[PDB]
């Protein structure tokens, strides 16, 4: 599969955009109690439940704006350090400090996901991302749990003085799904393999990653296009309508339905679609990508090549 | 450039003109001044050269309401050269005492029989803040308070801004009493307008002191006010009003006290 | 002969770079006559060339009879708009910038715009009945104005001559012989300063008991 | 449908303006959290709530002309570079850069959306447009979200000292509607398809397009006229009054109401109206224009013809 896809991409990063979007259609299933918060409560918003038929308002959870790109980005940076293409010790020629000056301005994170701190300018993320919405309503999709913190002697009092450590936190239930399109503009073929790698290789999302928030990303389609397809809210409202809200369906039946609503929507978008990887072509492509990410020689070759492409871009058009 | 600047913008009554001058003004159509004015601020206000945004300079400009009498411009001279560097710690104390009546604020020692008679009469009366922690909300808490306060004490019209150039006021530009150019986000979070008519200034002073006197109870320490946390104290109070008691209780726990005094209840 | 009272209401914020002071550019509280004349009558009477090149791209053509965009065409059609008096106004200071279109970036300004909460009053004078447009655009951002317009009937105008204080704005470049300016107050503006108030000697129209419009003004009459 | 409308357009771009306006009536729906900002706050103005002589004032969000026109404009330039009608490479004969002295004087963007270089040339924008307003009040229509940025080590502290990255931002909510009229003067048929392309093809607006600001532009009618019709504000004030402020109604009922207020308004203003594409005539116009934007051959012919018309205008009447 990947041997044909190599044609679609550009040979090196351009200074201005040239169309060339690749859209990663996903369902993100919760597996273990995510927390998606700002301001101390689960992010939630009122929306129409579905596009044409079930036109009543409904409150759904929001996997807000950064929560679905920082996990990807940081897992890719860890890989760049495992492969030795970047380092985290001060006094090394390949340093990349996250969110400061001393960000590398040449590595795949700096070029694909962008930078803006200090001297030597700023770079727009070539990965385009969005806030995602729960397919079900907030009331069917969360629970509040209480947390204690007793003293190590095993009780909530330390001298007969009580310990003020009992609050409660709200967590998103398992098997709740967040439909998404994340989009990549002007990538090279290795840049596509890096970004796709982040989407398949990441597993944790919310607050309290150390204890919670494992998720299962099912990539349901890859679509090559001159520009952006439907919104994240629009895929969610289309998928809700296609089921009529009968959402208690096993995850395979739900992923197979998402593939069919996504193809219906793509045929109503003013976009030339060069390639539409779905179904048997996608579960071959995902297998050919698993074969890269399980092989040290293939992976070191492939991301080393990206490093050069991104460093070339840096000295020809970017910060150098 | 300056000799042309007066001939463009100054008039004394009865200077001769012909409309054969406006022909030249059109023919000319077919600044270094503000750099000179900034040089006067460096010289006579003693503000920094070349490094100045890092001192977080906020200017309050006190326009007249319409007309001043000869005695009141002289009174505003005694203000702009004699104003105290405000400390919100005693402004709270004199307002929680006196049972929330903002008319109490009139009685505090706001200054430091005229003593400034050699100083220029203030036609554009500007007062300016400096703070020594480096953040914005810390920069805005004293200017926002002063910009509501001075119109309530003196009937003047305020613009608080980072800008060295002001909005110049005139007879219906005067249609608001206060503008605040770009306050820290604690202001927008409170939902208090960035522009206020004269009837609204006491509602604003009440909400601003009520949130300052609530932030300084919990999420503060006695020598260090921690105004860096003010946006969170505002966001919880605005979300649901019972959070006023949630903040009270935080105060009690810091203070290591299990129960409120009868007054605080 | 015919006179039209036009009330202009702002339907998006209006910006003109009337004076410039560091990073901030600001809009004067009076709409200049020549700006309104082209806003009412460009495309309908004065020509509207989409492109300009050479010196004609930087040099105005207000009163040049060789150039196409001239206000003198209006002298001929026998029409004259006066400048606009602000009845209610508000200002917004909003920043604007140039875009980073490229993936990599290494200027900007503040506009003091007249805001949507605003209304201005002008008067048009004509020798003939005029199909005035109920929408116009003004300024740096081609900003919408609702024009609601009424013809002043002969039962409420009267003609007289003597000394009168014009409470309206007026453009001194358009002042004829058989009018003379005794006293004036000015508002300083490109392309030319206006009077905001003036005492004149000459002929006038009492269009209501509390405004006086100078008779016989036309574009560039002093020039 | 479009084959009959070929009769209305000009045959080539004229020197002097004409009074042939094609007006696009749209409802712009927020899909994810746009940021229409200047100066660090969401833009608002006080307005009358609706057209019937109200005592009642309402602070509504304003999306300035800049904030909507540039995302349409730059999404046109990207398409022209995808087709290879313009290029980003400085050594190519068809270079264009967005504003400077190196801005082109001939490409479709430069002639439809305008340029000003100086003595070397200027051109007026043929797409006239207005600042758009929120249908509802600001207090109902926005929320502020915290954002933080730690060390990659999961932590707000590095070397035991806190990173200064925590702040609020104000965001528009995911269903708030901005009625708009976009209007195009003296256009060719292919110029109308390019600009209508931008209206349907572009989808992200305001700040932070990399992470937020997705919008659905629902086109609600096209009106050919002898002059300009109503303002955005006047359409919003009519639409608020047709609903009586009962704003929590589904998007398709809001689009179906927007067609009926548009026709009610167009009857009252004194400009002559050649055509009025609404309802089932619009839904066939939209599908047959989507079929141009999905076909490689017809779009490369049609936008190529725009090029020639605009290159011909450049040498005959423009800046040469």
């Amino acid at each position: 599969m990947l041997d044909s896809l190599k044609s679609q991409f550009q040979p090196s990063f351009p200074r201005l955009a040239s169309g060339h979007y690749v859209h990663f259609l996903m369902l993100r299933h919760s597996q273990s109690f995510p927390v998606f918060q700002t301001d101390g409560v689960l992010n939630t918003t009122r929306t129409q439940a579905g596009l044409l038929e079930k036109t009543d308002q409904l409150s759904r959870l929001v996997m807000f704006k950064r929560k679905q790109t920082t996990p990807e980005r940081l897992a890719g940076r860890e890989l760049l350090r495992n492969l030795g293409l970047t380092s985290a010790d001060k006094s090394a020629k390949n340093l990349c400090e996250y969110n400061g000056e001393g960000s590398c301005k040449q590595c795949p994170d700096c070029i694909l996901y962008g930078f803006a701190i200090g001297d030597s300018g700023s770079e727009r993320s070539k990965v385009y991302s969005d806030s995602a919405f729960s397919l079900g309503a907030y009331e069917q999709s969360h629970r509040s749990f209480t947390f204690n913190a007793p003293f190590e002697g095993g009780t909530m009092s330390e001298a007969g003085v009580m310990r003020s450590a009992i609050n409660e936190l709200d967590h998103i239930l398992p098997e709740v799904t967040f439909p998404t399109v994340e989009s990549l503009r002007d990538a090279t073929y290795e840049g596509f393999i890096y970004v796709l790698g982040n989407l398949l290789r990441t597993k944790r999302y919310g607050a309290q990653e150390s204890r919670t928030g494992t998720m299962k990303n099912h990539l349901v389609g890859i679509v090559f296009a001159d520009g952006e397809i439907f919104s994240n809210l629009h895929l969610t409202q289309a998928l809700y309508d296609q089921m009529g809200g009968e959402l208690n369906k096993p995850i395979s039946e739900l992923c197979e339905t998402a593939a069919t609503v996504a193809q219906d929507l793509l045929n109503k978008e003013p976009v030339r679609k060069s390639e539409l990887i779905f179904g048997a072509h996608l579960d071959t492509l995902l297998q050919e990508v698993n074969d890269i990410y399980q092989n040290d020689a293939e992976l070191t070759k492939l991301l080393g090549s990206l490093y050069q492409q991104t460093q070339d871009y840096a000295t020809e058009f970017g910060a150098l | 450039i300056f000799e042309d600047y007066l001939d463009r913008y100054l008039e004394i009554q009865g200077w001769e003109s012909d409309h054969q001058a406006f022909i030249q003004e059109l023919e000319n159509y077919v600044s270094k001044i503000w750099s000179l004015e900034m040089l006067l601020r460096q010289a006579f206000w003693s503000v920094p050269s070349g490094k100045f945004e890092d001192q977080q300079p906020i200017f309050i400009y006190l326009y007249p309401a319409y007309v001043y009498a000869p005695q009141v411009v002289e009174a505003i001279r005694e203000l702009v050269y004699g104003i105290a560097s405000v400390n919100l710690w005693d402004v709270r104390k004199h307002w929680v005492n006196n049972k929330m009546d903002l008319t109490s604020l009139k009685s505090l020692p706001w200054l430091n029989q005229l003593k400034y008679t050699k100083e220029d009469l203030p036609f554009l009366a500007t007062v300016y803040t400096t703070t020594r922690e480096k953040t914005d909300t810390d920069a805005w808490v004293k200017p926002a308070f002063l910009a509501l306060l001075l119109p309530y004490l003196l009937g003047v019209k305020a613009i608080a801004t980072r800008s060295m150039v002001p909005l110049y006021r005139s007879d219906q530009d005067f249609r608001e009493s206060i503008h605040l150019d770009g306050v820290a986000g604690f202001w927008s979070l409170l939902g208090i307008p960035t522009d206020l008519r004269v009837e609204d200034i006491t509602p604003a002073l009440n909400k601003l002191l009520a949130i300052y006197t609530l932030h300084l109870a919990a999420r503060s320490s006695p020598p260090k006010a921690r105004w860096q946390d003010l946006p969170k104290t505002v966001q919880e109070v605005m979300t649901d009003v019972l959070n006023v008691f949630a903040l009270a209780e935080q105060g009690l726990r810091r203070e290591k006290r299990d129960r409120p005094y009868e007054s605080e209840v | 002969t015919k006179i039209y009272r036009c009330k202009l209401t702002l339907h998006d914020n209006v910006f003109f770079a009337s004076r410039e002071m560091g990073i901030l550019y600001e809009t004067e509280k009076y709409f200049h006559n020549w700006a309104l004349s082209y806003a009412f009558f460009k495309g309908t009477i004065i020509p509207h060339p989409y492109g300009l090149v050479g010196q004609n791209a930087q040099t105005p053509a207000y009163l040049d009879r060789d150039r196409e965009q001239n206000l003198l065409h209006l002298n001929d059609s026998g029409i004259y708009v006066f400048p606009a008096q602000p009845i209610h106004w508000s200002y917004q200071i909003n920043t604007f910038k140039a875009a980073q279109s490229a993936y990599y970036g290494r200027n900007y300004g503040r506009a003091k715009e007249l805001a949507v909460g605003s209304e201005f009053l002008t008067y048009i004078v004509s020798q003939k009945e005029l199909d005035l447009p109920v929408w116009i655009r003004l300024g740096k951002w081609s900003s919408k104005i609702r024009v609601e317009v009424e013809a002043i009937a002969p039962d409420q105008i009267k003609t007289a001559s003597g000394v009168y204080v014009c409470n309206h704005p007026l453009n001194p470049l358009d002042c004829p012989a058989n009018q003379q300016i005794l006293l004036y107050n000015r508002v300083v503006m490109p392309p030319s300063s206006l009077f905001s108030q003036s005492q004149l000697q000459g002929d006038y129209w009492q269009i209501d008991r509390n405004t006086f419009l100078p008779q016989g003004f036309h574009y560039g009459a002093t020039t």
